[PDB]
RNA sequence: UUCAAAUGAGAACUUUGAAGACUGAAGUGGGGAAAGGUUCCACGUCAACAGCAGUUGGACGUGGGUUAGUCGAUCCUAAGAGAUGGGGAAGCUCCGUUUCAAAGGCCUGAUUUUAUGCAGGCCACCAUCGAAAGGGAAUCCGGUUAAGAUUCCGGAACCUGGAUAUGGAUUCUUCACGGUAACGUAACUGAAUGUGGAGACGUCGGCGCGAGCCCUGGGAGGAGUUAUCUUUUCUUCUUAACAGCUUAUCACCCCGGAAUUGGUUUAUCCGGAGAUGGGGUCUUAUGGCUGGAAGAGGCCAGCACCUUUGCUGGCUCCGGUGCGCUUGUGACGGCCCGUGAAAAUCCACAGGAAGGAAUAGUUUUCAUGCCAGGUCGUACUGAUAACCGCAGCAGGUCUCCAAGGUGAACAGCCUCUAGUUGAUAGAAUAAUGUAGAUAAGGGAAGUCGGCAAAAUAGAUCCGUAACUUCGGGAUAAGGAUUGGCUCUAAGGGUCGGGUACGAUCAACUUAGAACUGGUACGGACAAGGGGAAUCUGACUGUCUAAUUAAAACAUAGCAUUGCGAUGGUCAGAAAGUGAUGUUGACGCAAU
RNA sequence: AUGGUGAACUAUGCCUGAAUAGGGUGAAGCCAGAGGAAACUCUGGUGGAGGCUCGUAGCGGUUCUGACGUGCAAAUCGAUC
């Protein structure tokens, strides 16, 4: 039900207690005018609502999959 | 471009009742319906509404009146006779 | 042209039965129940709607945080600021004038 | 009557048991004597007052 | 015989008073310490139309002298008397419009309403949008006040019968031509069901003692005796006169 | 086809009128129109100043 | 209504395909309330039943089927109903509902023999039943079944109660800062008692805005027509609760001090009790963008195979218009001798009892965290066959949703979606009929009587008598005109212009002019006959369900009567009983 | 005569709910204009009043003294109202 844009806030809730799953989405979209780029969606599910963050950037995307603490169990798509 | 020649606000009734009535009628709803000065900030904007009850538009003063007019030629007399009677015992 | 029904087995035009027409993600048109409008709380003092305060009804008034439920002056969201100040006025004057009439049947009471 | 008391679902509900032709292996008891089921109902032939 | 339409009207059937809507019942206050050893303010905090009434009510606020509170009571607004005004209760009060004071506290002339028959009956004479009562002199040992009512009768009463000064507000009210039926019809909606009426006239026998007989007509003297029976009382009971009042009334 | 013939004006005589002009269009709707735009026509020229502010007072209920 | 097939011993009547029609969104469509009670669905199946038939059925036989913290009930109060101390009554029972009554229960402290005796203050509120349309804590989308779904599955929420810790906030100026102010905020102790709000409320009118619907351009797909013509006709292009940010007519605040009065609505209201102006504050209906959410749904293409049934790709985009339609909402205005419920329940404020830190306290109205949500209803019909009328009766029976054209239109007539194509059948077409029509010349001569029937009819323009309560009579009467097609003129929005105009975008209305036809044009549908008088009731309204709708009843208006409560009139067997009466003569009662 | 049962129809009151195409008319209030020595009179607009009106649904039930009159129906059906 929440969207988020701090990626550090971000990483507090993965590492939170009670989070068991998250999920990775990746979309195909198109850029301002002309060509398409790929933006990609991290979801975490919090007991009471389901966090979101959108990381339009794939550079970005790329490394802060790794941070992904180690005993999260992440659905890839 | 004076468009009834007698029947004033009472014209909604057509033809029935009968002209003696009507007359009647449209005496006290042009009393009704007017707006009239208030005594208390002095804007002409006490209006009715349900019978012996005015208000004022702005200000939200509320008197009670006649049943279709603010004041009574009787309470007005009465008021001043209260008047006199009130002065005798102070003087 | 396309239609739609009730949801609830109540089928009259009550009040508590409002309904509101919506395109759902299946493509298609969907009833759905309207609650009542909530209205604005009213200022004792006057009579309005007085600002600051949320606008709902009256139990969802307890699902939600204090400041929703406020201002901040005396008589918070209780009367209209404006009829505060009405209000603190006449206090002070009233108290005073009071003063002014004791020391003056004070003085009745002196010389007569 | 579409959203009904239990008091009255129950009534209902015996009613449909009772609406059964007789199970024919009455028939063959010594001396059974029934034929047919006699106080049988339908739907549409008899109300059920309630 | 059938039971005449006046008798079945007592048994209370269809012919109770409509009351949904009523503000309340307007009464003066109870006659405590306050309004009786001296006075008591209060504020009309609103003036309202009470449903099926003439006159409007006032709702006007006291203090609880006795616990921490208010308590509000519910008056018949007198002519001129206005929200925001504060009104005065008591022996000792003064003698202004809206005030409420004891018939022995006011001079000859005085003109109050909603007096009491007894004192802290909290009001019994003259409520009707218009009337009102005249103090017409008053004997100081037991204390009568002589009063004269709006129906020209002139009563004695206890001087500690309360009134407040001035007239019932929305006077004038029947001046004004029903007009139509629909407006009685809506007036008796939210009083009680006595309209239309059918004359007896054109009832059969079993209906009434006008009933039948080949033209419309009473058939016999229609004032009747006040020794009549239920039943029988239906016409001009134990009328002393009867045909067009010429001349004067105005009593002497 | 039709719709494109009425817009072109036509089939609009008075034999293809059957309710009254009233109801077709009615006399209030054009007054609010023009009405509104007078009164919105006055409301630039005088926040402009093509106009002064007791002209357009005058035009105003003149209007 | 029709052709064929299929099934079957048997087919006008069942199933499937085709064809011809109908209902025409005020439905023969999609759901419900009452009532029914299994009619729902599957399989089997024709002795009765379905006024021909029958292989079919709401029939028979046999089974299956109705899943909820959020939908209702359940709670609350309405008119009313009705226990209780009492009072009547031989008694069955009648009266009273806070009434003449010693009416009862909460907060916590005191217990550290123990669990609740007493230590304060309160509160004197006075049963209970009564709404599946009134009030009311909280749920949505997708999917799925032979038959259930806001109830199952998937996903995403929210409410109420209970527990509670972690983070934040707060405090050495203890119980927050900021803004001139309106007011701001993630929080920001608050008992008794008091008070305010919300729940909570008429009806009609135009005006404003939302939603869905309707209309429409581009593009990307699929379908249809193509002798000829059509950059065509048809169709898909969707986004829930909930959550973040944003968004408002109204209202309000600061600056300022107005006659040459200004501002201003379609509708004339507002300003020295401070307008216009400039700047701000607030409600968040509503809308936008994002999260939910493309992963769903929708539309195609490309391979696969008895099979479960898959697999793999795409595309799902950008706009325009308005006295449109339904609804919703707002700020206003009209009307009243009519002024248009209640209670539960929720919040707030006034108050300040109390309790609480620097060696460490206070805080769950801030965030995140754990648990729990019982009982009964849930199937289908809702009617020319699931209800009531002896019955599968042309009757009766409360409601929501509502497409295109013509046209004023929810009219009639035609159509899309959906649904039906049920009503014994065949052959003939005498009399007499019932329903639908036409008739030369005459025109009420018919007849009790113009009964029936015919005539009239829309709109635009012209024209309009007596009489009158001056409001009417009036569409009085009487007239002309109306198609197609081709032009002309008139009526609008959006911008920049130092402190005259030009540029584009989008709408049917009205009037005028040509041409044109077997003089036709409201071309079907739709749609007033008029006038002069007499009798009679003023009018609108009312009644004999099933032979009387009238001149009868009612009504406003007029006039008479009774009554100041220890009362008038009326109720009861009685009464510490009742109606009027939540009343008071501008009233109630009776003519 | 005695003791009982009925307001599921219908009559009336109360409580709480719901429902009613599209047209004609143009009452108060308001704005601008005209005349007149004066008093005052007048015009064009705006607005949207009524137990108003044309007419659906609705509610009713006038006439055919139509159909039916062993009915579809122990009150129905058609047209007209
Ligand atoms: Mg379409
Ligand atoms: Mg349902
Ligand atoms: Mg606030
Ligand atoms: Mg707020
Ligand atoms: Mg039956
Ligand atoms: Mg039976
Ligand atoms: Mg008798
Ligand atoms: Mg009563
Ligand atoms: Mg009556
Ligand atoms: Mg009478
Ligand atoms: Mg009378
Ligand atoms: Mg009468
Ligand atoms: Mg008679
Ligand atoms: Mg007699
Ligand atoms: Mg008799
Ligand atoms: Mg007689
Ligand atoms: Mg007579
Ligand atoms: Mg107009
Ligand atoms: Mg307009
Ligand atoms: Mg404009
Ligand atoms: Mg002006
Ligand atoms: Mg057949
Ligand atoms: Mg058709
Ligand atoms: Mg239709
Ligand atoms: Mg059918
Ligand atoms: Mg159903
Ligand atoms: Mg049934
Ligand atoms: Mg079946
Ligand atoms: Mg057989
Ligand atoms: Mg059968
Ligand atoms: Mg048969
Ligand atoms: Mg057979
Ligand atoms: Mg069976
Ligand atoms: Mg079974
Ligand atoms: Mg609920
Ligand atoms: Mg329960
Ligand atoms: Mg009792
Ligand atoms: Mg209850
Ligand atoms: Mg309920
Ligand atoms: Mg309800
Ligand atoms: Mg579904
Ligand atoms: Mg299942
Ligand atoms: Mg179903
Ligand atoms: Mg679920
Ligand atoms: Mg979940
Ligand atoms: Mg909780
Ligand atoms: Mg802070
Ligand atoms: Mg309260
Ligand atoms: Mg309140
Ligand atoms: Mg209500
Ligand atoms: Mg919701
Ligand atoms: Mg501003
Ligand atoms: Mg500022
Ligand atoms: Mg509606
Ligand atoms: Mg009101
Ligand atoms: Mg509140
Ligand atoms: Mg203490
Ligand atoms: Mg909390
Ligand atoms: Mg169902
Ligand atoms: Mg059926
Ligand atoms: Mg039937
Ligand atoms: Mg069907
Ligand atoms: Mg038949
Ligand atoms: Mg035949
Ligand atoms: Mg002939
Ligand atoms: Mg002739
Ligand atoms: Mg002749
Ligand atoms: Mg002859
Ligand atoms: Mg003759
Ligand atoms: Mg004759
Ligand atoms: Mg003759
Ligand atoms: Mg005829
Ligand atoms: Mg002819
Ligand atoms: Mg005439
Ligand atoms: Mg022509
Ligand atoms: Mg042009
Ligand atoms: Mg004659
Ligand atoms: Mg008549
Ligand atoms: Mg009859
Ligand atoms: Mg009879
Ligand atoms: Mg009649
Ligand atoms: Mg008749
Ligand atoms: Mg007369
Ligand atoms: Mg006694
Ligand atoms: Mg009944
Ligand atoms: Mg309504
Ligand atoms: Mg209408
Ligand atoms: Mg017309
Ligand atoms: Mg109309
Ligand atoms: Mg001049
Ligand atoms: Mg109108
Ligand atoms: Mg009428
Ligand atoms: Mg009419
Ligand atoms: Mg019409
Ligand atoms: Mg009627
Ligand atoms: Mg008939
Ligand atoms: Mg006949
Ligand atoms: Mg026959
Ligand atoms: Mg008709
Ligand atoms: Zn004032």
């Amino acid at each position: 039900a929440r969207e988020i844009t701090d990626i550090k806030q971000f990483l507090e809730l993965t590492r939170r207690a009670d989070v068991k799953t998250a999920t990775v989405k990746i979309n195909k979209k198109l850029n301002k005018a002309g060509k398409p780029f790929r933006q990609t969606k991290f979801k975490v599910r919090g007991s009471s609502s389901l966090y979101t963050l959108v990381i339009n950037d794939a550079g970005k995307a790329k490394k802060l999959i790794q941070s992904l603490p180690p005993t999260l169990k992440v659905n890839r798509l | 471009a004076k468009r009834t020649k007698k029947v004033g606000i009472t014209g909604k009734y057509g033809v029935r009742y009968g002209s003696s009535l009507r007359r009647q009628v449209k005496k006290l709803e042009i009393q009704q319906h007017a707006r009239y000065d208030c005594s208390f900030c002095g804007k002409k904007t006490v209006k009715r509404g349900a019978a012996g009850i005015w208000t004022c538009s702005c200000c939200k003063k509320t008197v009670a009146g006649g049943a279709y007019t603010v004041s009574t030629a009787a309470a007005a007399t009465v008021r001043s006779t209260i008047r006199r009677l009130r002065e005798m015992v102070e003087a | 042209a396309q239609r739609v029904t009730f949801r609830r087995r109540n089928p009259y035009n009550t009040r508590s039965n409002k309904i509101k027409v919506v395109k759902t993600p299946g493509g298609i048109l969907r009833a759905q129940h309207v609650k009542k409008l909530a209205t604005r709380p009213k200022c004792g003092d006057c009579g309005s709607a007085l600002q600051g305060i949320s606008t709902l009804r009256p139990r969802q008034y307890a699902t939600v945080s204090k400041t929703h439920k406020t201002v901040s002056r005396a008589y918070g969201g209780s009367r209209c600021a404006n009829c505060v100040k009405e209000r603190i006025i006449r206090a002070f004057l009233i108290e005073e004038q009071k003063i002014v009439k004791k020391v003056v049947k004070e003085q009745t009471e002196a010389a007569k | 009557a579409a959203q009904k008391s239990f008091r009255i679902k129950q009534k209902m509900a015996k009613a449909k048991k009772q609406n059964r032709p007789l199970p024919q292996w009455i028939r063959l008891r010594t001396n059974n004597t029934i034929r047919y089921n006699a106080k049988r109902r339908n739907w549409r032939r008899t109300k059920m007052n309630i | 015989g059938r039971v005449i339409r006046n008798q079945r009207k007592g048994a209370g059937s269809i012919f109770t008073s409509h009351t949904r809507l009523r503000q309340g019942a307007a009464k003066l206050r109870t006659l405590d310490y306050a309004e009786r050893h001296g006075y008591i303010r209060g504020i009309v905090k609103q003036i309202v139309h009470d449903s099926g009434r003439g006159a409007p009510l006032a709702k006007v606020v006291f203090r609880d002298p006795y616990k921490y509170r208010l308590r509000e009571e519910i008056f018949i607004a007198n002519e001129g008397v206005h929200t925001g005004q504060f009104i005065y209760a008591g022996k000792k009060a003064s003698l202004n419009v809206g005030n409420v004071l004891p018939l022995g506290s006011v001079p000859e002339g005085t003109i109050v309403s909603n007096v009491e028959e007894k004192p802290g009956d909290r009001g019994a004479l003259a409520r009707a949008s218009g009337n009102y009562v005249i103090i017409i002199g008053h004997n100081p040992d037991e204390n009568k006040t002589r009063v004269r009512l709006p129906s020209g009768a002139k009563k004695v009463i206890s001087s500690d019968a309360r009134g407040v000064i001035g007239v019932i507000a929305g006077g004038g009210r029947v001046d004004k031509p029903l007009l139509k039926a629909g407006r009685a019809f809506h007036k008796y909606r939210l009083k009680r069901n006595s309209w239309p009426k059918t004359r007896g006239v054109a009832m059969n026998p079993v209906d009434h003692p006008h009933g039948g007989g080949n033209h419309q007509h009473i058939g016999k003297a229609s004032t009747i005796s006040r020794g009549a029976v239920s039943g029988q009382k239906a016409g001009l009971i134990a009328a002393r006169r009867t045909g067009l009042l010429r001349g004067s009334q105005k009593t002497q | 086809a039709h719709a494109q013939s009425k817009r072109e004006g036509r089939h609009s005589g008075y034999g293809k009128r059957k309710g009254t002009r009233e109801a077709r269009l009615p006399s209030q709707v054009v007054w609010i129109r023009r009405l509104r735009v007078l009164r919105r026509l006055l409301a630039k020229y005088r926040d402009a100043g093509k106009i002064d502010k007791h002209l357009y007072h005058v035009l105003y209920k003149e209007s």
